[PDB]
């Protein structure tokens, strides 16, 4: 069973009046009930639809379009490595080769115990400065193959 | 209100779209995502036709019949090789993720899409790939759901959600992996929802109560009724 | 190093050295909001237009309209006034990292941009569509938005004059098509991300169906010189027929990465040797694309011709956000042109079946061609995928450019395309009782 | 159930040759002359033979798209895995 709390609650019904039609705030609303939770649970999406006051297949599209609305159990810390041309260019490959044999996972995957998610993203707009990725909301460039290890160890 | 289709002049109405126009003076165009009652979005881009100007434009450029206002000093050409090649290869690119499945889909006979892919001339298989796949609904008891036959022509969600304003299904996913149904299983709320079986150009959509005791459309025995 | 300066560097001019943002005391400081107080107590409305058209900006997006145009097309009447000024912040383009410099460190220079130019149109409120994974952008953002609040610049009754203009930030999810022109609306009115046909354009109805212009943020940042210099300065910069400076800079594996500010008639040479540095240390150049991911490949030939719209666009390509690639020998290009089109059909939206179901089909092509599995016909089928997925025959621009490094990479490099056809073609699987249809 | 008139059949093979499972086939043997013409009605029970015919490994139902008790939806001839829409790669 679902239910949405108070604070989230009210910060989707503070962010319904930043706009001409309560529907504009539906991606601000999935995005404050997945920085709860994590992500968006299958509650969520009628909770939030009943709150706006859209219907719950509306929710579902929107929640289902974009890629950084998880609608799908995803551990803590979810990386997210770049994989798109300058990026390629620059190597991101044995980034994701040292990534995926530390997390012995593949990208998509939880590891065993819920952190470190692992997945691609488009492009981190920071292109200049070698293959990138974010992991949960600081852009760590510049990425070495060596220096995975002990970037992953300050996450816990 | 006085087009050129192909070299003859025909009289239409400047009001509506060239789909809709050259469908009333009978010509033929292919067009999956147009329908006459839910007004006319270019994105199956199926009803293709060379559009010139000057009547002396050699040199045309592919359009939507569905979306250009056909007004007076309209010259097209249905016919044009590069407007059939391209509507060919748009049939060619929804059967690459097609089910091989046309004797077991409740609609042989009577689909929509069939019709169009021996109306373009196409009848040959250069896709070599894998096709996508999608799992199914349950909807009701009326009608059935079989998404890996969708060519995500939008007729059924514009229907159901624009026309009878029905809450309960929409399109979800994206990028060639999009998807049309209820956010969960579950029936139908809609009064009119049984329209998404002759809405639904392809099989996707299929009642239940006449798949149970089922047969062709050539079988079948009509007559006017009330 | 470069030596700045308000009158060759507009926009980089006030960063200061150590890459803290500037607020907003210092900006004021460094002669800051004097643009928009200027256009606001001394100024009116079609008059800011004009003077936007007559300095000649132009869209820095990647498209390359007029600025004072797209303004101008507005409606002309005071039965509608509610209207909306969008600012792209979304900036998703493998290869474009010019936004985040200008809303990172200058965040006053868009807010003040921003105030302008919805003077210029009559606008009472302004979104700023931001990306998403831009963390410390956002919060700059909001941080300079809430310090102009305070301090008169934002609010109802703006410096003396009656202006509202209530200005929002909207971090949105990451989808790459929420960037289009007319998609970005969907995006912002909570709806999936679908671009809409055109006409009607965003200018008579737009956002919830009022009246609307979506500009960039540097197109946007243009503005407060433009309005605080003057139009004639403006006008004068490089004798190139597209006036102003352009944010440009080498991206790749070249000595020395980034973007710098550039008159916008500087060959693309100038840029790669004097300012990136060149290749590093035993790499060649072998090709590269003017702009975003979404332009057409260039050899070594085309790289003297100066860095504007007609030059590039005469040549094949198309300059777009001007921030260059630069692709070493070293990297196939098979391999390469499939990490585009993966993005391109994965990044792709579900409305129109040339773009969505064609794409895939060329991904498929190029993975079988990098893999060693190309098969008789494949590089035709290609080449017929960039004729079909050009302008017009798809609903939005995100094919049109999707295809374009596909063609411009078999054009010149055509022998690395080849040389993965090693199959016979075959299709069928030979049922037993049936004998096959010869050739 | 099926039945096919022998009483009417020609034998042209045009049945055969339109369908599309491999089903019905014709095979080197003529029918008893029947004496009541009544029970030249075939009707599934005799015509069912068993064995696959001319064609030995054709299966339809491995071509197909939609599922039954042996093939799930992803488990067709030259077909993918089933991604959920709700999935988290992009
Ligand atoms: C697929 C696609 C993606 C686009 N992405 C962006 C983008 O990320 N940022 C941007 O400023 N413009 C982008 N544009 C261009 C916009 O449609 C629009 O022209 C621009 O943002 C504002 O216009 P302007 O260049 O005149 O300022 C994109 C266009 C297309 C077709
Ligand atoms: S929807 Fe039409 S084309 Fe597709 S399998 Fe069914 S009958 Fe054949
Ligand atoms: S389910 Fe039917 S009507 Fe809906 S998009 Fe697919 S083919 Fe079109
Ligand atoms: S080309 Fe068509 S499918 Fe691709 S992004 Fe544009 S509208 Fe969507
Ligand atoms: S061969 Fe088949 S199709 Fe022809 S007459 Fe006999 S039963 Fe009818
Ligand atoms: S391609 Fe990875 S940062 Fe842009
Ligand atoms: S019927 Fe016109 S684009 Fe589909
Ligand atoms: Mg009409
Ligand atoms: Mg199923
Ligand atoms: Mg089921
Ligand atoms: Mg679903
Ligand atoms: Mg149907
Ligand atoms: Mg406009």
């Amino acid at each position: 069973a679902f239910e949405l709390s108070a604070a989230e609650r009210e910060a989707i019904e503070h962010e319904m009046h930043h706009y001409e039609d309560p529907r504009a705030a539906s991606i601000e609303a999935l995005k404050i009930v997945q920085k709860q939770r994590g992500w968006v649970p299958d509650g969520a999406i009628h909770a939030i639809a009943d709150v706006l006051g859209i219907p719950a297949s509306d929710v579902e599209g929107v929640a289902t379009f974009y890629s950084q609305i998880f609608r799908q159990p995803v551990g803590r810390h979810v990386i997210r490595y770049c994989d798109s041309v300058v990026c390629h260019i620059n190597g991101y490959q044995g980034i994701q080769a040292a990534l995926e044999k530390k997390l012995n996972i593949k990208p998509g995957q939880t590891t065993f115990d819920g952190r470190f998610t692992l997945l691609p993203t488009c492009c981190l707009g920071n292109c200049d400065k070698g293959p990138n990725m974010m992991i949960d909301e600081d852009t760590h460039a510049h990425l070495t193959p060596e220096a995975i290890p002990e970037l992953l160890e300050r996450y816990k | 209100a006085t087009i050129h289709v192909d070299g003859k002049e025909y009289e239409v109405n400047g009001a509506d779209n060239l789909l809709e126009a050259c469908l009333s003076l009978g010509l033929d165009i292919p067009y999956f995502c147009w329908h006459p009652a839910l007004g006319s979005v270019g994105a199956c881009r199926q009803c293709a036709v060379k559009q010139y100007q000057n009547a002396e434009d050699t040199r045309g450029r592919l359009v939507m019949s569905c979306m250009t206002p056909a007004s007076d000093g309209t010259f097209i050409s249905i016919d044009d090789e590069e407007a059939k090649q391209f509507r060919e290869s748009v049939v060619e690119w929804l059967m690459t993720n097609h089910p091989h499945d046309c004797p077991v889909c409740e609609e042989g006979g009577n689909c929509h899409l069939q019709d169009m892919t021996v109306m373009t001339g196409h009848s040959f298989r250069r896709y070599r790939f894998t096709k996508r796949t999608h799992r199914n609904q349950d909807l009701g008891p009326f009608i059935s759901h079989e998404m890996n036959r969708c060519i995500a022509c939008y007729r059924c969600v514009r229907y159901y959600k624009d026309y009878a304003d029905g809450t309960d299904l929409g399109v979800y996913g994206a990028h060639d992996n999009v998807y049309f149904g209820r956010p969960e299983d579950g029936t139908l709320e809609s009064e009119f929802s049984g329209n998404l079986v002759e809405i639904c150009p392809t099989g996707v959509f299929t009642d239940k109560t006449h798949s149970e005791r089922y047969n062709r459309k050539w079988d079948m025995q009509f007559a006017p009724s009330i | 190093n470069i030596i700045r300066t308000p009158e060759t560097h507009p926009l980089t001019w006030r960063l200061r050295d150590d890459k803290q943002p500037v607020w907003l005391d210092e900006y004021r400081s460094k002669n800051g909001y004097e643009g928009a107080r200027k256009a606001l107590t001394g100024l009116s409305p079609d008059e800011i237009v004009n003077q936007v058209k007559d300095a000649g900006l132009k869209g820095r997006g990647g498209a390359g309209f007029s600025t004072g145009l797209k303004w101008s097309l507005m409606p002309k009447d005071e039965s509608m006034n509610i209207r909306y000024l969008l600012c792209n912040a979304d900036e998703m383009e493998p290869g474009t990292y010019k936004d985040r410099l200008l809303m990172e460190q200058l965040p006053h220079l868009l807010v003040e941009g921003m105030l302008i130019s919805a003077f210029a149109l009559k606008a009472y409120r302004g979104y700023i569509f931001l990306r998403g994974e831009y963390i410390e952008a956002a919060v700059n953002l909001r941080r300079a938005i809430a310090e102009a609040t305070e301090a008169g610049l934002l609010g109802k009754n703006i410096m003396g004059t009656g202006f509202d203009f209530e200005l929002f930030v909207h971090t949105g999810a990451g989808r790459y098509i929420c960037g289009e022109e007319t998609a970005l609306i969907n995006s912002l009115e909570g709806r999936r991300a679908n671009p809409r046909s055109k006409p009607p354009f965003p200018a008579t109805s737009g956002a919830w169906g009022k009246p609307t212009c979506v500009n960039n943020v540097e197109t946007l940042c243009n503005v407060p010189a433009i309005l605080a210099n003057g139009v004639e300065w403006y006008q004068n910069i490089s004798k190139s027929k597209d006036a102003g400076t352009k944010l440009m800079g080498f991206s790749g594996r070249v000595k020395n990465p980034g973007l710098w500010e550039l008159p916008f008639g500087t060959t693309a040479r100038e840029i790669l040797e004097d300012y990136a540095g060149g290749m590093r240390d035993g790499l060649k150049f072998k090709a590269w694309q003017p702009g975003g991911a979404g332009t057409d490949f260039l050899t070594e030939a085309h790289l003297d011709l100066p860095m504007e719209f007609e030059s590039i666009g005469k040549a094949g390509s198309r300059l777009g956000t001007a921030l260059a690639m630069a692709v070493d020998h070293e990297i196939n290009m098979v391999s390469l042109v499939r990490n585009l089109e993966e993005f391109f059909a994965r990044e792709s939206c579900g409305w129109c079946t040339p773009c969505r179901d064609g794409l895939p089909w060329s991904v498929k092509i190029l993975r079988a061609l990098e893999r060693g599995e190309g098969q008789p016909g494949d590089i035709e089928t290609l080449e017929q995928l960039c004729r079909f997925l050009g302008p017009g025959k798809t609903f939005c621009a995100h094919a049109p450019g999707a295809v374009e490094p596909l063609q411009s990479a078999i054009k010149y490099f055509r022998e690395e395309f080849e040389a993965g056809i090693k199959q016979p073609f075959s299709n069928t699987h030979l049922i037993n009782g049936i004998q096959p249809n010869l050739l | 159930f099926f039945r096919i008139n022998f009483s009417r059949c020609i034998f042209c093979g045009l049945c055969e040759e339109a369908c599309p499972t491999t089903a019905i086939q014709l095979t080197p043997d003529f029918e008893m002359g029947e004496y009541k013409r009544q029970d030249l009605v075939y009707e599934k029970e005799d015509l069912l033979i068993s064995g696959p015919g001319k064609y030995p490994e054709y299966n339809f139902y491995r071509m197909a798209g939609m599922a039954i008790d042996g093939k799930d939806k992803g488990e067709a001839e030259n077909e993918a895995k089933p991604i959920d829409v709700k999935s988290l790669l992009p």
